[PDB]
């Protein structure tokens, strides 16, 4: 199957004197192998995965360098929309940017991405093509007219068509005993009580990898989205995930309902109904 | 790997 | 800090060439390469940026390739705007910056053997206190001359400097000088002063000398 | 300037039984901005030993973060997770519920 | 069912010192933790300084070292001493109290004024 | 288009410190990258460091690490670089370059660059000596003639033969530097032997630091 490297990045401007907190983690798929935290001790980056630590001094004197380079970047940045907006000198802003790359089963290049925010608002982003910017403001124009002029298009589709993929492909190899692992689900179904004439049925999916699983209610074979509650996937803490999904039925009438479970290491979709 | 260039608004 | 190797040091090119320059770095540093030309008491200028991509102006005949540790500067057709230096610099750090050691392109022509002429210190300087001894190696290519100073047969080390004109604009070729510089008291011990000149365009070496004090 | 309520999720690690050891997760997402306050408390008080993940946010820009500690369940014992956030007027405290 | 009944706010030069109380009714174990969250102006309130029942104490950032949280254990009164106010501290101060079965109880607020 | 010019040359004593401007014309000094290279005197080129002037973040080489202070001042768009405890080693042009990036890389925008001469020697006038034509110096009917310019600080000095009047066959060799501390070089140029007894050759030698100008006769 496919797979991808994402990177996320996060600078928040603090009022007082002290520099701003940035924060940035790293991602294969869902797993995450390193960490850069200005407010730790060593500031440095620090491995998160087992497979990550065959690298060598090198790599991790190059990742921290990097790292603080990108940090510099974003306190500028932060002060330059800051003029730019005129905001006063004692609030806390952001600055977020997510970039990586995906590659297919033979480790070909698939698709890059570079996203930006400020303030949790959009504003720049690199298109499909690599080769554009789409701006979602007036200083995003500004930047984008800067960057069309100054080829900063051309540097992001070097690195992700380069750089992101060949590390991508060189950590999969390291770590394949774990990133190339898929969990299915352990699925089981609850029954919760609201009153006489109705209950909750509650299909849930424990222990999978990777976190994309698609929890669906049926009634007599027809999909129906009307009484279904979904939360979010979050994580087990221990590399798996965790999902459920719920149906508020009438009492009597459980023997009508069915799950079906999709995910990709399962063989063929599951279908639970409640005993 | 991490992208060694920075741009600026 | 990654080292960069350039190879060759030093190319000898006609006009119409395809030059070929390597720059082989000490780790993966992907595509951030940049490629810089430079004339005497001139900045550099960049050509290539990326390790591929050519500046705005810079004509089509350059042209740069490869990625990781082997990369290469190509210059199809040489013209003479482009005998120069050219340095790589590698940028995959983003705080890091390294050259090259440099290559320096120049002219390629016939042999020219030198014309050796030497010249006796002059009156004044031997009122001064001390005694020069130029030797002149004039138009010749290419750049590889070898200079000995021998004082009545007795050859010297540590007492004179040579200095080489860049090649010239009409005939590419090189001048050379050789000064020895000694005290009056030692210029005056010795009779016959030497200048040995050991070139390619030489079928022998050839050495013009002077007898101290005979007009 | 966009502000995102925290979504609070109270769950363990692995199914509970009681008196077999486990974590206690308290999984907080989709806010903005990212200055939060999460705390686990155990009948009453607050867990000293908690440990947490790193900041990410999703494709939307909300932040994540996921906070963990080791627990044994034993019935008669109360957990819960507690978050302040600049989109709360009180601190939201969010019970340990078995079967959620 | 809990009630918590405060004291002591009022007005002060900064510099000064005042000294808060906070009673909760009941028996002695319906509360586990008292504490004090302050109000800041953007509809929130942050932590001030809470204790347990066993004398866990826990500080704000902004209060270390200039704060002291005291709990009389007999009963579920809890005092909090503040010393070095500032003009920053000036905000409307809420105590709060934790059941065993983790339900939070707070009570009207008390205006602290440094000048 | 961003430019970039430097201050004029400096002539510094050992153990002293320099300090070399950098300003930037038609933008912002704070728009971008700058970096500092130096050059020695037939060597190659070599990072000293660089600055982000919107946040005055600077990077040095281990080199350079504690001698090298970069500095950069928006309000007047100059980007300054002190080099303290300097050594003969020192010596070289130094070069202030932009890209228009938050980070170094590939370097567009050059200045044109500073000479800084570390030297103990104090500033002297050359001294012209003829090197006479002979018959040693005469080859297949041509006769090699020239001026010795020695003893002589700082860099440079114009040497040109009848005011410019022969330019053809003139070789002036960069200076060397001696173990004295002082320069020296030759300027020499050859001429028909018949020419010899008819035509005057006069060598114009000009020390701009030390304000002299000196003709002297072959």
């Amino acid at each position: 199957g496919s797979h991808s490297m994402r990177y996320f990045f996060t600078s928040v401007s603090r009022p007082g004197r002290g520099e701003p907190r940035f924060i940035a983690v790293g991602y294969v798929d869902d797993t995450q192998f390193v960490r850069f935290d200005s407010d730790a001790a060593s500031q440095k980056m620090e491995p998160r995965a087992p497979w990550i630590e065959q690298e060598g001094p090198e790599y991790w004197d190059q990742e921290t360098r990097n790292m603080k380079a990108h940090s510099q970047t974003d306190r500028a940045n932060l002060g330059t929309l800051r003029g730019y907006y005129n905001q006063s000198e004692d609030g806390s802003h952001t600055i977020q940017i997510m970039y990586g790359c995906d590659v297919g089963p033979d480790g070909r290049f698939l698709r890059g991405y570079r996203q930006d925010a400020y303030d949790g608002k959009d504003y720049i982003a690199l298109n499909e093509d690599l080769r554009s910017w789409t701006a979602a403001d007036m200083a995003a124009q500004i930047t984008k007219r800067k960057w069309e002029a100054v080829h900063a298009a051309e540097q992001r589709r070097v690195y992700l068509e380069g750089r992101c993929v060949d590390g991508l492909r060189r950590y999969l190899e390291n770590g394949k005993e774990t990133l190339q692992r898929t969990d299915p689900p352990k699925t089981h179904m609850t029954h919760h009580p609201i009153s006489d004439h109705e209950a909750t049925l509650r299909c849930w999916a424990l222990g999978f990898y990777p976190a994309e699983i698609t929890l669906t209610w049926q009634r007599d074979g027809e999909d129906q989205t009307q009484d279904t509650e979904l939360v979010e996937t979050r994580p087990a803490g221990d590399g798996t995930f965790q999902k459920w999904a719920a149906v508020v039925v009438p009492s009597g009438e459980e023997q009508r309902y069915t799950c079906h479970v999709q995910h990709e290491g399962l063989p063929k979709p599951l279908t639970l109904r409640w005993p | 790997e991490v992208d060694p260039i920075g741009h600026l608004y | 800090d990654i080292q960069m190797t350039q190879s060759p040091s030093t190319l000898s090119a006609s006009v119409g060439d395809r030059v070929t320059i390597t720059c082989r770095a000490s780790r993966d540093i992907g595509r951030y390469l940049a490629w810089y030309q430079q004339k005497p008491g001139k900045a550099p200028k960049l050509l290539i940026y990326l390790s591929s991509s050519l500046e705005s102006g810079v004509p089509s005949r350059f042209s740069g390739s490869g990625s990781g540790t082997e990369f290469t500067l190509t210059i199809s057709s040489l013209q003479p705007d482009d005998f120069a230096t050219y340095y790589c610099q590698q940028y995959s750090i983003a705080n890091q910056l390294t050259f090259g050691g440099g290559t320096k392109v120049e002219i390629k022509r016939t042999v020219a053997a030198p014309s050796v002429f030497i010249f006796p210190p002059s009156d004044e300087q031997l009122k001064s206190g001390t005694a020069s001894v130029v030797c002149l190696l004039n138009n010749f290519y290419p750049r590889e001359a070898k200079v000995q100073w021998k004082v009545d047969n007795a050859l010297q080390s540590g007492n004179s400097q040579e200095s080489v004109t860049e090649q010239d604009s009409k005939d590419s070729t090189y001048s050379l000088s050789s000064t020895l510089t000694l005290s009056k008291a030692d210029y005056e011990k010795h009779k016959v002063y030497a200048c040995e000149v050991t070139h390619q365009g030489l079928s022998s070496p050839v050495t013009k000398s002077f007898n101290r004090g005979e007009c | 300037m966009i502000q995102r309520t925290p979504k609070i999720q109270v769950y363990s690690r692995h199914p509970a039984e009681n008196g077999k050891s486990n974590f206690l997760n308290c999984y907080v997402s989709g806010f903005h901005p990212s200055d939060i306050e999460v705390d686990l408390l155990k009948n009453g008080e607050r867990i000293e030993k908690v440990e947490h993940s790193d900041l990410s946010f999703s494709k939307d820009w909300s932040f994540y973060l996921l906070y963990y500690t080791e627990f044994t369940p034993t019935e008669k014992d109360e957990y819960a997770c507690r978050v302040n956030h600049v989109t709360l007027s009180q601190p939201k405290i969010v019970k340990w519920d078995r079967d959620m | 069912e809990v009630k918590l009944v405060e004291s002591g706010g009022g007005l002060v030069q900064p510099g000064g010192s005042l000294r808060l109380s906070c009673a909760a009714s009941g028996s002695i174990f319906s509360i586990n933790t008292m504490g004090w969250y302050r109000q800041t102006p953007g509809k929130q309130r942050d932590l001030v300084a809470d204790i347990s029942s066993g004398g866990s104490t826990k500080y704000g950032d902004s209060v270390k070292g200039r704060f002291t949280i005291s709990r009389d254990n007999t009963k579920n009164t809890v005092y909090l001493q503040m010393n070095s106010l500032k003009p920053e501290d000036t905000a409307v101060y809420y105590c709060y109290g934790l059941s065993y079965s983790n339900d939070d109880y707070w009570g009207q607020g008390t205006q602290v004024t440094v000048s | 288009q961003v430019q970039l010019v430097q201050s004029g040359a400096e002539v510094k004593k050992p153990g002293s410190s320099v300090k070399v401007s950098c300003k930037a014309s038609g933008g912002s000094i704070a728009d971008g990258y700058i970096s500092w290279v130096r050059q020695a005197p037939g060597q190659g080129l070599e990072w000293m460091g660089g600055i982000l002037p919107r946040v005055q973040y600077t990077n040095y080489a281990q080199k350079f690490q504690g001698r090298v202070t970069i500095t950069a001042d928006e309000s007047t768009s100059t980007a300054y670089m002190e080099l303290s405890s300097l050594r003969s080693e020192d010596t070289a042009v130094y070069y202030c370059a932009r890209s228009p990036t938050a980070t170094a890389a590939a370097l567009k925008i050059w200045g044109q660059g500073t000479m800084v001469t570390v030297s103990s020697a104090s500033t002297k006038g050359p001294s012209v000596f003829p090197l006479a034509p002979s018959s040693k110096s005469t080859s297949g009917g041509t006769a090699a003639l020239g001026c010795l310019v020695k003893d002589y600080f700082p860099e440079p000095v114009t040497v040109s033969w009848n005011s410019g009047a022969l330019t053809s066959g003139v070789h002036t060799f960069p200076a060397v530097l001696q173990s004295s501390g002082l320069y020296s070089l030759s300027s020499v140029v050859t001429v028909p032997s018949s020419s010899l007894g008819t035509q005057t050759y006069i060598c114009n030698v000009n020390h701009k630091p030390s304000n002299t100008k000196v003709d002297k006769k072959v």
